[PDB]
Parts: C-alpha cells; structure tokens; sequence
C-alpha cells in the first residue's frame, strides 16, 4: 500500500507551505507599507 | 572587529571631519554627551571600530585633529558635538597658516610633528586588531597640503603594513580661491603618489554642480557639501561595522582596483540622490540605483569618464537585497557600453553587499571607480603651474623658507611622468 | 559505527554549512538546544545527558560571519572550539591566504580536526567546501588539503566547491585564484564536484517559482544534494551506497575524477500537486541540460560515468526500465569503453523539507552524479580569461609581494594545459 | 561648575578670562572638598 | 510588455497632451493625487503600458514635456492633474518660441536636445517591451514644428525597430494664424516623410466644422476642441490595454494600412457624436455607428475622401456586439461604394473589436483611413508657398539662423514628389 506514503506525504507540509507563504505575503506588503510611512515621515522632517 | 584611526588636517579637514563624526554618531545612535541611546542591538556589536570606551559608560572617538592656528579648533569644539572629542586630542600651534606650502612643511611642520606622533601612537597602540589610518586634508592651503604629507611620510615610516587611505580636496581648476595654489598642488602630489595606498579626489565644483543638478537646494553652504562627502565617508567602511552577504574591507578594494602600484587615484559616487520634492515619484530599485551610480552627473570629480576609459570599478550596496539583481545590473551595464572598458581585463567591475542600510533609506549604494579621465585634472594644474614657473614671480615666498628650486622641477617631472603612465594604459 | 567529518572554509562554506546543518537537525529531529523532544552517531556525538554536538569545523580568516553564527539561534548547539575565526581576511588574494596569513592559523585547525577525529571510530572520509573566487577559500584550502594528504593518508577527501560562473563574476582577480587552486587539489583531492552560481540562479527561476532569488535559496538547494548523497549510509535500503563505491565507479582514472551533478525533481510548492511524478518522469528530467548546475551543454561532450541515488517510494523494477529507456536515447552519447556506466542505489527515507522553504515535498526523488568531457568547456574559458590578464600582467604585483614566486604562475598554467590535453585524449576513440 | 569650564577656549589670554578660569578652578576645588567632607555617612556638627 | 512612451512638444502639444492624460486617467480611474480609487479590477490589468509605479501606491505617467518657453509649463503645473506628472521630466528652455522653424531647429534645438534625449532615455529603460514612441505636436509655429523633427530623427537613430507614430496639426487653409506657416510646414514635411512610420493629420477647421455641426457648441473652446482628439488617441491604443475578440496593435495596423513605404499619411475619425439635447432620439446600433464613421462630415481632416480614391483603411470598435453584425457592415459599405475604393486591393477595410467600452457609452468606434485626398492639403500649402517664395527676400528671417535658400527648393521638390507619387497610385 505505497499510497499510504503518497497520502501521508502530500497533505501535511505542502498545504501548510501554502498557508505559510500566504501568511508571509500578509506580513510583507504591510512591512513595506510601514517602511513607506517612516520614509514619508522622513520627508516631512527633512523638508522642514 | 577591525579598528581605524581617523586623522584630520587643515581648516577644510576639521569641518569635514566634524560633519563626518555627526553622521557616524547618528548611525550608531550616540548621544552628544557620549552615552549610547540607540534602539537596536546591532549598533553595539562592533562600535569599537571608531570609538573607544571610558570607565563611565561613555565613548570617545579615535580622532586626532591638527591645525596651525587655534581658530578652527575652538570652532569645532563649539559645535553641537564638540564635547564628544577628548580635550587632549586637539593638537595646535600658535602660528598662522600663511597659505604657503613650504612654510608649513619646514618651519611649522617639524615643530608640530613630534608631539602629534606621540598622540597618534597613544591611539595607535590603544587597540590590537588594527587596520590602516584615515586622513582628510586639502591640497590648496598651507596646513593641509604640507603638514598632511609630512605626517603621511611619518605614518608610512612607522607602520609600513597598515593602509594609508587619504581623501584629498583637489584645487578647483576654475573656481579655486588661492593665487599660489598651483604650487601647493604641484608639490603635494609628489609626496602623495609614493606614500598613500588609496587616494580619493573631491572637487568643490562637483559638489556645487551635483547639489544644483539633483538636490535643488536653494541656499547651499559648506554644511550641505560636507554632508554629501560624509555619505561616502560612512559607506566606505560599512562592511567593517555591519554584517553582509559579501564582505569587503579596504584591503579588498585596494587589491581589486589597483592594477599597478602608481595607478590608485580614484573617483567616488553616491546614490540615491533626490530633490526634497521629487522622492514621491521614485521606485527605489537596484536598476534605479544603478542608473544614478553609473551616471556621470553624480560623480563628485570634475572629470567626464566618457572622455577616458575604465580599467577597474567597484560598487558597495547597503541593504537587504538580491545578489542576483546586482549581478544582472553589472553584467548588463558592462556589456552595454563595452567601448569604455579595456579588453585585456575581463570583469572590470567588483561587487559587495552589506546588510544594514543607512538611516531613513531602505536602499543605498556607493560607487568607487578608476578611469583615465584623471589625466584632465592634473593637466589643468600642470599647464597653469607652467605659467607661474615660466616667470618665477611667487617663488621668492618659497625660497625664503629654504625651499630649493629643484623641488618644483622634481615635482612637475613627477606629475608629467604620472600623466604619461596614464596615457600608455589608454592602449 | 560510521562517521563523516565536515570542514567548511570561506564565507561560502559557512552559509552553506548553516543551510546544511539546519536540514540535518530537522531531518534527524534535533532541537536547537541540543536535546530531543538512530543515524545520530554518523553526524552527531552524544555526551551523555541527552546532548548532541555536530562533527563540524568552521574556519575563516574573518571574524565577522563566524560571530554571526555565535549570535544566531543555533549558537547553543555548536561548540566554541569547533567554530574558529581569524583576525584579518585574505582580501581575495591567494598569495595572502596561503603563505603570509594562512600559515598562522593552519596548526590550530589541524589540532582541532585530529581531536575530533579520535571520537569517530568508523570515520570513512571528509567533506570539504570551498569558495574558489575567495582568497581564504583558495589560499587556506590549498594549504589545508596539502597537510591533510600526509596527515591521514588513504582517507576519502570529498569536496564540493563553487566554480566561477561562465559570465557572472564578482572578483576582478577571480581567474588567478581559481587556476592556482586548480593546480593544488588536482594532485590531492580524491573527488571534487563543481557547481556555479549562474546555473543555480537560472534553475531556481525557470523551475522553482521564486521571482527574486537570494543566496539563501542557493544554499538550501546545495544542502539537499549533500543530504541525498549521504542518506544511503544513514537509513535502511535495498541497495546501500558507500563513499568507497562512488570512488570506485565515478572515476575511470586518477586525474579524471571531476564529476558534474544533477538533482530532480525541483518544482514549486503547487506545481507538484498537478503532476504525476513517476519514476520515469523524474529520471528523464535529470538528463535535460537545463537541470545541470554547471553551465555546460552535455551534448557537446560524452558521458563515461553515472551513479543514480534514489530517496523515495521506489521499486527496483522501474529503475531498470527507466535506465533502459534512457539507454535508447540517441541524444545521449556513451563512450565505447564503458558499456554499463551506471550504479543505482535505493533508500527508503523521503527527502525532508523546510518550513518557510521553497521546495515542494516530493514523495520520491533521485540524484545524479556524472562525469563527462563537457567539463572541458569550463576549463578553456578560465584559461583564455587568465591569458587576457597575464599577457599584460594585470595584477601580478599584489601576489609577488605576499610570498608568491612568479615561477608558480606558468606552472599552474602548464598544469591546467596538461589536464585539458588529458581530458581530450580520453575523449578520443580507438 | 565643570560644564562652564568646558565652555572655554584655547590659546586665549586675557586677565578677564584668566581670572574666570582661575576662579573656575578654585571654585571647583572648594566644591569637591566640600563633597568629600560631606561624603561621610555620619556627621556630628553643632549648627549655628 | 508593450509599453508606450509619450512626448509632448510646444504650446499646442502640451495642451492636447494634458487633455490626453486627463481622459486616460479617468478611464483607468486614477484620482488626481495619484492614488488608485477605481471600481473595476480590469483597470489594473495592464496599467504598465502608460503608467509607472512610485512607492506608496502612487502612479506616474511616462510623460516627457518639452517647450522653449516656461509659460506653458506654468499652465500644466497649475492644471487639475499637474501634480500627477513627474517634476524632473519637465524640460524647458528660457527663451521665446520665436515663431520660426529655423530658430527652433538650429539655435535652441541643439542646446535642448541633449537634455531631452537623456530624460527620454530614463523612461526608455523603465519598460521591458517598449513598443514605440508617441509624439503630439503642431506644424504651424516652429517650436513643435522645428524641434519635433529633430527629436524624431534622433529617436529613429537610437531606436530603429520601434514604431514611431506622431499626431500632427496642419495649418488651416482659412484660419491660418501666422504670416509664415507655409515655410514651416514645407520644411517639416521632408523630415516627417522619412522618419515617422505612421502619421495622423488633424486640421483645426474640420474640428470647428464637426463641433458646430454635431455638438452644437455656442462658444467652443480649445478644451472642447481637444476632447475629440483625446478620444481618438484613447481609442487607438485600446487593444493593448483591454481584452477584445480581435486584438489589433499598432504594428498590425502599419502592415495593413501601408502598401508602400512613403504612403503612410492617414486620416482619423471618431463616432458616435451627438448634440447634448439630441441623445434621446438616437437608438445607437452597429449600423448607426458605421453610418457616422464613414460619413464625410465626421472626418477631422479638411479633405473630402470622395474627390479622391481610397486605399486600405481600418476600423476599431469598442464594446459588446455581434461579430457577424460588424463583419456584415463592412462588406456592405465596401461593396455599396466600390467607386471610392481602388479595385486592385480587395478587402479594403479592416476590423478589430475590443471588449471594454469607454465611460458612459455602451459602445464606441474609431476610424483610420488612407486615401489620396491628402493631395488637396499638400496642394493648398504648395500654392501658398509658391506665392510666398516668389518674394525670395522674405527668406531672410530664416537666413539669420543659418538656413540657406536652397533648402526651401529641395524641401518643395521632395514635397512635390510625394504629391506625384500619390497621383500615380490613383489608378
Ligand atoms: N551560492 C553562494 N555562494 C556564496 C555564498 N557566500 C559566498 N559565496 C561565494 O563566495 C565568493 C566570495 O568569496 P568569500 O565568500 O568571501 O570566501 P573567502 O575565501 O573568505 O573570500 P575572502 O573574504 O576574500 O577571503 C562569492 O563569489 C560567492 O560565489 C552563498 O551564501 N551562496
Ligand atoms: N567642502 C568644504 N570645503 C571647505 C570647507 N572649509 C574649507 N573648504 C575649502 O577647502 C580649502 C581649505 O584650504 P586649506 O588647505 O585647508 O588651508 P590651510 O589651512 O592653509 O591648510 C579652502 O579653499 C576652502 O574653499 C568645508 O567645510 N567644506
Ligand atoms: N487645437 C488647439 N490648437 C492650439 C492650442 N494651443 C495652440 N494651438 C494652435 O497652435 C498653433 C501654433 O502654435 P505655436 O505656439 O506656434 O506652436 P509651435 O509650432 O510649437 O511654436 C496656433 O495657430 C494655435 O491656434 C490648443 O490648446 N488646441
Ligand atoms: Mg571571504
């Protein structure tokens, strides 16, 4: 019953890899967003 | 990790160093009183490179400041970060500069050098993992042009192994301020060629030109000019202070960018630069930085590389970024303009990545390069120095200090040989 | 019972080593604090009380990156004695790292490996990693291998080095260090594999879905190949493969040891869910030139050595069928004097993936290590690049002042020329 | 006391400055001696 | 992927280009501050064609603005969407327009061209697959007429493969507003014929006729006048930006419409147009659009196609509609009026359908045609130029800038040859 290896393999980490990568995106795009905000703060100070 | 001693000479050197220490203190997050007040643990990992420690929770830079007249030293101490410097480090005489190279070299130079040597040796032996010394001076006036070379000769004599990296303010060939300036630059070059391992040239014309081309500052002063110079100051040593994906110290740059011992004069460039209005519009990518770095307008040297050719180049990038993106940009920029690079040196470019970016900027990069366009800069002064030397008017001010005429003859012959050597490597 | 000692030099070695030992801890099930929540003896040592220590030695002339490991999460796992750092780097100079600087730290490192060698009763060989373009990787590595040759005699010194890329270069003095190191290990190295960053850059983009790669991804892919190479001796299988078995088969002569490597299947995390991945599919994907991590086209040359290693749900019947099908490919050429040229091994343990990684779990996988005359493409390219420099003496003054005698430069050039001629002679037919 | 003493200049000599620096040093010595005298934990005095 | 670079020259070009950017900004849904606030996700599918990305979710158009006077740059900055354009891209001179072709081409053209080329080169590298360059300029005065030819020649030298398309305004036969237009137009024709692959000609008089006939504008202005031209530019590029049943880019159009290299001057038209009180009665359908498109009153060039013969033409439709209905309408119009078309080129009219229609309109269409009716426009300027140049001393104004009188004769000889080529291919 090799399929036991097939199914016990496929399920756990690959599906979790999807959610982990999906979570990684959710961190990243607001990570840059707050990098942008602190840059905008650095405009207003340096402008002054 | 590897400590460096910083040396400043002249009115130009002290003010530039003052802004340089402001930038370093800001990036490490050191309070003006000398107490660390930062926000990240990475700042204290390797802060011993430029700072010492006192038994009061305080830090003191390894800075040695030299002048002939005490006016500049009091101005430096009066600054916002004046207290940060050790009181004894201020070494100064009670005589004016005189604007004469010979007067500073022989009369005042021999008097001051003995005391400065002891002060430097105190800082030199205060730490064991020693890298080479750093010098900032100007070649126009008397104190910087003469004393800086005399100290450089002593530094080479005592510590042959260490790297003597120097930064020089080349006399602005069309904007400079001193009548006898061609004499000072002519004489100082001879000492600088044989002693200094690394020489970087900065022209005030370029600083004003870059400021009005890119930054669009309404009322520029030396403070803004010193800040732009300080950016290259901090970017050069960045790999030493902070981690990176490919480390590169000064010795790495010297080995890669110097094909022959007398070819070490370099031109430096910085990116990104933006007017205080326009930065809403930029994308902050490696191609964006590459476009600014390789552009001739951003070069703080009054020479156009397109008139000459490259034979060595290097760039240091600061930030968390791709190795592959830097590899692609350098490969494309090398292949796209192949006419400007000599054939007998494949891969004329060098790369290095440091992980920690400067304050406020997610991406930053510094370009140090070499080209045969240096032949123009020294030709300008050589042609003028010939005009003075033909009529021999102002020589009497240099003879009165005991300087022989052969010093002029040997100096100009040295520059002429240097220009010829750069001419041969055109082919 | 059986042990392998790992040695890492240069910045490349330590981050590759960091990527490797990260996988082994997850693969053997070792927590970062050294305790557990088997094959441990091969790669870890037990000191009682349930604590494990790796049999690894990291050496560098810079103190920078080694300190970063000392401050990393895995700091408690590694012994301070194992991690050795220097005072000042070689600055991409082979002269500086070989005579002037490297000769200071050579004795201390030799003492450490000998000390660690005592605990390994079943020691069968060493694994060594290099940075060819770096001064420390080449300058110190040549001295280390020269000493290791006489210190232990008949011990398998296996190497996995980063050869310069055909086009992408980060050092202007890269050709000099590469050839001088090439002259060095050609006499001492038992078997050294070659990989280049440019091929790994393309593979991680064309096959794997990471739009904007970094060095970290390259290290993980390298670690997977190393793990599968040594996985035969760690777990049960129908056909175990020992290091001596590779040494006997993969080389037909002493000087023709240099293999090329392949790995399959590399695939994105979701592309595997929509594919079959049978034995034939993974086997046929290996032979494609796009999967070679050395940027040389195998169609130019010929094959005279191969070794299959299987880590997956694999039955020997399919392996024979896959090999037979590959044998009928007329796009693949075999030399007349090597009729079989294959050895395959079967190991049941599937490859282990990393959380937050890039590789999809692959329920059955296969590794390739082959020797071909196509490697002569890389040797010639470095030769013309060197001749472009040395004809006008571009950077000679740095090396001479740091201990290099100029007579060594033609010696390395002549040695490379002899090796190229030797490769061509073997490639000829009678 | 010490902060003002830090706000002094080099190479300067004037009876006004020299008096200020001299009195600055003497005042500092007096205050330090007073501190050292009062540094003891036990003080027996007869207040006036 | 198929990006497009836009260039605006002179007074007329900048005002039309501003309206051009205003319409497209509304179409994609870009708020005047530069941040997306649209409603449909299809708008961001291919915004890279015309828009660049700035950090912070701000989009900046690939716009290059050139003029010799700063007053025009004052107007665009003060406009509603002035803040959207990149401030560095605003390149301008510090001298008057001069109302002269030679003055713009030689005196100030050489000074400005280098800076313009560098600025354009910046945007040229910010696009993977830049399809071609787009120019909007007028042939009347000499600022756009003179400098635009120099820029177009330089761009062709740099980018031979890219499709260069220009939108030019010709001097009106009756509402001409300069004593010396015929000289400027005649000189510009020589460069226009050899450089640009596709040329679209629009005349002001036909625009006034269209507005007064259909739109019923009591007091039409340039803003109302430029709206129709903005629609025509928007319709042409709609295939690249949005899906359609039959995509048709510019290079498809050039192959179909151009039988021979020199015959590339085209006439454009737009439908539907309706007075603001007459829209209730119109039951707009595909045949109704076809009737408007091929009607001679809706043509924006003051040349009746009926007097001449038709070469190959193409029509682009926007919206949802039956392919059979569209295909049947062209076959009907092609066969009904066979006298208008040349017999030796069957299938004269080309089709193309895009799925997404413009705002407010359930569907719309655009017409582009090639015909020999252009000979009337060249005849008008030739007759005027002949009576101009007979008084050969009036050339002295162009002589001051270095224009030799033999240039006028050579330009007219080339322009006459173009007329003759149009005459031969009539039969
Ligand atoms: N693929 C990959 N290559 C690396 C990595 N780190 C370093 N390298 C390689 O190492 C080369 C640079 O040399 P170093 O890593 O500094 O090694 P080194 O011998 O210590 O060099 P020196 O500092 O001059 O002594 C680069 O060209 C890379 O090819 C890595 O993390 N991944
Ligand atoms: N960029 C910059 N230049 C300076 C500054 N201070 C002085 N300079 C210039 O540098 C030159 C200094 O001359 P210098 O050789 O130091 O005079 P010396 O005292 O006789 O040695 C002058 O010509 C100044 O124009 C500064 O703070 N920043
Ligand atoms: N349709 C239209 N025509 C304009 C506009 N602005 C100027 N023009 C016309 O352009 C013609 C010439 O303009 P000019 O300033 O000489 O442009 P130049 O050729 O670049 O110098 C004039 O006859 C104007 O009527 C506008 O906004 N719309
Ligand atoms: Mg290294």
């Amino acid at each position: 019953d090799e399929v036991k290896k097939i199914n016990s393999e496929m399920v756990a980490a690959k599906a979790r890899t999807f959610r982990d990568q999906q979570l990684e995106i959710h961190r990243q795009m607001k990570e840059d967003e707050k990098a942008e905000e602190r840059s905008i703060a650095d405009m207003l100070e340096e402008n002054r | 990790v590897r400590e460096i001693v910083h040396i400043q000479a002249g009115q130009c050197g002290n003010q530039i160093g003052a802004k340089f220490w402001e930038v370093i203190s800001d990036e490490h997050g050191i309070d003006p009183t000398g107490s660390y007040h930062g926000d990240s643990d990475l700042q204290l990992e390797r802060i011993n490179v430029y700072y010492n420690e006192a038994t009061g929770g305080k830090y003191v830079p390894r800075a040695i400041l030299v002048d002939l007249e005490p006016g500049t030293m009091d101005s430096v101490r009066a600054g916002q970060f004046g207290q940060l410097f050790r009181p004894d480090n201020f070494v100064f005489g009670q005589s004016g500069a005189g604007n004469n190279w010979a007067k500073g070299y022989y009369t005042e130079g021999q008097e001051l050098c003995e005391s400065i040597l002891d002060v430097i040796r105190k800082e030199a032996e205060s730490c064991d993992c020693l890298q080479g010394f750093q010098l900032v001076h100007s070649l126009g006036g008397g104190t910087g042009a003469g004393l800086g070379t005399l100290l450089l000769n002593k530094l080479r004599e005592e510590y042959p192994d260490r790297i003597l990296s120097t930064y020089s303010i080349v006399p602005s060939p069309k904007v400079s301020d001193t009548v006898v300036e061609p004499y000072n630059c002519t004489l100082s070059v001879h000492q600088l060629v044989e002693s200094a391992d690394e020489v970087f040239c900065i022209d005030n014309e370029a600083l004003y030109d870059i400021c009005f081309r890119t930054l669009k500052l309404t009322t520029p002063t030396y403070g803004d000019l010193n800040h732009l110079v300080s950016m290259v100051m901090s970017g050069t040593t960045c790999a030493l202070r902070f981690p990176g994906q490919l480390n590169s110290d000064l010795r790495k740059l010297a080995v890669n960018l110097v094909p022959f011992p007398r070819l070490h004069f370099f031109i430096v460039g910085f990116a990104p630069l933006t007017s205080r209005g326009s930065q809403q519009y930029r994308a902050l990518t490696v191609p964006e930085l590459t476009s600014q770095l390789f552009d001739n307008k951003n070069m703080m040297a009054a020479c156009d590389p397109r008139r000459g050719v490259y034979l060595t180049a290097s760039a240091h990038f600061r930030g968390r970024m791709s190795s592959k993106e830097v590899d692609e940009q350098m490969l494309n920029i090398q292949a796209r303009n192949t006419s400007y690079f000599v054939e007998w040196i494949p891969s004329n470019v060098k790369s290095a990545i440091c992980d920690i970016p400067p304050r406020g900027l997610k991406m930053a990069a510094t370009f140090i390069g070499n080209t045969t366009a240096f032949r123009e800069l020294f030709t300008r002064v050589d042609s003028q120095f010939q005009k003075m030397y033909a009529r021999r008017a102002f020589i009497h001010w240099y003879v009165n200090e005991g300087l022989e005429t052969v010093e002029f003859d040997e100096a100009r012959s040295n520059m002429t040989d240097l220009i010829q050597e750069y001419e041969m490597y055109e082919t | 019972m059986r042990e392998v000692i790992s040695i890492h030099v240069g910045q490349a070695g330590v981050q590759i080593g960091n990527g490797c030992w990260e996988l082994y801890c997850l693969e053997h099930g070792i927590q970062p604090d050294g305790q557990l929540p088997d094959a441990f003896n091969t790669f870890f040592s037990e000191t009682g009380a349930g604590k494990h220590v790796p049999r690894a030695v990291f050496v560098d002339l810079e103190p920078t990156v080694v300190d970063e490991v000392r401050t990393g999460t895995y700091r408690q796992l590694f012994h301070p004695e194992q991690l050795i750092s220097g005072k000042e780097d070689a600055a991409n100079n082979y002269a500086r790292g070989h005579y002037t600087v490297g000769k200071e730290i050579i004795d201390l490192t030799l003492d450490r490996i000998r000390k660690l060698a005592d605990q390994c009763t079943g020691l069968q060989g060493f694994l060594i990693f290099h940075s060819f373009g770096g001064g420390t990787g080449a300058g110190f590595g040549s001295l280390l291998l020269e000493r290791l040759s006489v210190d232990y005699g008949k011990k398998s010194k296996l190497e996995f080095t980063v050869y310069p890329s055909p086009q992408v270069s980060t050092a202007i003095v890269e050709p000099y260090n590469s050839i001088l190191a090439t002259h060095s290990m050609i006499d001492h190295s038992d078997c050294a594999f070659m990989v280049d960053n440019e091929a790994l850059y393309d593979l991680c983009r064309r096959a794997l879905d990471i739009e904007r790669p970094t060095y970290t991804n390259l290290n993980r892919l390298i670690g997977q190949v190393v793990s599968s190479l040594t996985a035969s001796l760690r777990f049960d299988g129908a056909l175990n493969v020992d290091f001596t078995e590779f040494q006997t088969n993969l080389v037909p002569y002493a000087r023709i040891h240099f293999p090329i490597c392949s790995y399959a299947p590399v695939i994105s995390a979701e592309k595997a869910y929509h594919e079959q991945l049978s034995v034939a599919e993974i086997t046929n994907s290996l032979f494609e030139p796009a999967n070679m991590m050395v940027k040389c086209d195998p169609r130019h040359g010929k094959y005279m050595a191969c070794t299959l290693l299987y880590r997956g749900d694999v039955v020997p019947k399919d392996v024979s069928a896959a090999v037979a099908t590959i044998k009928t490919k007329r796009t693949i050429q075999f030399v007349d004097w090597c009729p079989t040229g294959f050895k395959m091994g079967i190991n049941y343990q599937p490859p282990t993936v990393v959380p937050g990684g890039d590789l999809a779990k692959v329920q059955r996988a296969v590794c390739m290590l082959a020797n071909t005359t196509a490697i002569a493409e890389a040797w010639s390219r470095l030769d013309h690049k060197f001749d472009l420099m040395y004809a006008k003496r571009a950077f000679v003054h740095w090396y001479v002042g740091e201990g290099m005698e100029e007579a060594e430069f033609p010696e390395a050039r002549e040695d490379l020329a002899l090796l190229e001629k030797d490769y061509d002679e073997v490639a000829a037919e009678s | 006391n010490k902060k003002r003493y830090a706000s002094l200049s080099f190479g300067q000599d004037n009876l006004s400055f020299r008096r200020k620096k001299e009195e600055m040093e003497r005042e500092a010595a007096q205050l330090e001696a007073d501190i050292k005298t009062f540094e003891r934990p036990n003080v027996y005095i007869t207040e006036n």
